[PDB]
């Protein structure tokens, strides 16, 4: 057991236009082991039908996944990523913010 | 430049829930292609490029039959490794294989690497020359003897060396419009104050491939990392890449300040400030 | 393509 905790980021794949359609990310990587649950939330509330790319790793073995789902950002709208891990005591939600 | 073709497999037991699931992907640079996940019935290795998307039957009976074969073999090997460290039969325990082949900017092939790894760790490793193999982890001093015993180095070599090299060029073939096409990074600053005397300068640089970047900035023409908040380059999920890079500065003094941005597929370095 | 075949460990 090499254990490692997951580096989160969550970012759209356009820079963001109230309106305009988009694609929501949360890039998980830099973890281990590869058992790994990632939710994309909208206002709280967990998106239906999300998909995520293969699960690959890099030279130092730790595994990166991305989640995704297109979306259309509006002003009031909240959106964010939950990640858990065997390496997290609780969930961890970090916020979509169209600036980073 | 330099193109390579690696793979990347996992194995991972769930002693509860029944069988391994094994993972495989394939990639040509920064470019997934292919994979296969044993996870469902009638698992096959399926495209994952558009470039690869028109290929005979052949091509993915013979790929599904390699995975599927080795698949098996990870499942026992599995087992295999829980009696080379004194494991119980409860834990979850994770197997992983990269194998790669790389040519150099001059089209030839460069080099060859193989490695194993148990729980995240270094477990077995090819040599340099592909001849011989290397118990990294103490615990892997059998697995390596049953390797060299067996010559399993000579059926590595003989695929790293010309097998995996002559797929390589038919790869850059197949996908040359995208495989072969530098796409340069779309760049920017943007201005956040903090408050009114602080202000963030973040410098994007967007939809951009290959992945390797340099994002820098320059506080009057002068070194200055620190300060620096850089994230990790990645996936904007279209093919490309992201990465930013931040700087916080005083209010009214944003002009001191300039980007840097180095890509493959920019001419000449570029130079950004913020303009209000 | 990858491997024909990989290692018993």
């Amino acid at each position: 057991m090499i254990q490692r905790t997951p580096k989160i980021q969550v970012y759209s794949r356009h820079p963001a236009e109230n309106g305009k359609s988009n694609f929501l990310n949360c890039y998980v990587s830099g973890f281990h082991p590869s058992d790994i649950e990632v939710d994309l939330l909208k206002n709280g509330e967990r998106i239906e039908k999300v998909e995520h790319s293969d699960l690959s790793f890099s030279k130092d073995w730790s595994f990166y996944l991305l989640y995704y789902t297109e979306f259309t950002p509006t002003e009031k709208d909240e959106y964010a990523c939950r990640v858990n891990h065997v390496t997290l005591s609780q969930p961890k939600i970090v916020k979509w913010d169209r600036d980073m | 430049g330099s193109h390579s073709l690696k793979y990347f497999h996992t194995s991972v037991s769930r002693p509860g829930r029944g069988e391994p699931r094994f993972i495989s992907v394939g990639y040509v640079d920064d470019t997934q292609f292919v994979r296969f996940d044993n996870d469902a019935a009638s698992p096959r290795m399926v495209p994952r490029a558009p470039w690869m998307e028109q290929e005979g039957s052949e091509y993915w009976d013979r790929e599904t039959r390699s995975a599927r074969d080795t698949a098996q073999i990870f499942r026992v090997n599995l087992r295999t490794l829980r009696g080379y460290y004194n494991q119980s039969e409860a834990g979850s325990h994770t197997l992983q294989w990269m194998h790669g082949c790389e040519l150099g900017p001059d089209r030839r092939f460069l080099r060859g690497y193989e490695q194993f790894a148990y729980d995240g760790k270094d477990y077995l490793t090819l040599n340099e020359d592909l001849r011989s193999w290397t118990a990294v982890d103490t615990a892997a001093q059998i697995s390596e003897q049953k390797s060299n015993d067996a010559s399993e180095a000579e059926h590595q070599r003989a695929y790293l060396e010309d097998t995996c090299v002559e797929w390589l060029h038919k790869y850059l073939e197949k996908g040359k419009e995208t495989l072969l096409h530098l796409e340069p990074p779309k760049t920017h600053v943007t201005h956040h104050p903090i408050s009114d005397h602080e202000a963030t300068l973040r410098c994007w640089a967007l939809g951009f491939y290959p992945a390797e970047i340099t994002l820098t900035w320059q506080q009057d023409g002068e070194g200055h990392t620190q300060d620096t908040e850089l994230v990790e380059t990645r996936p904007a999920g279209d093919g490309t890449f992201q990465k930013w890079a931040a700087v916080v500065v005083p209010s009214g003094e944003e002009q001191r300040y300039t980007c840097h941005v180095q890509h493959e597929g920019l001419p000449e370095p570029v130079t950004l400030r913020w303009k209000p | 393509v990858m491997g024909p075949r990989t290692l018993i460990l």
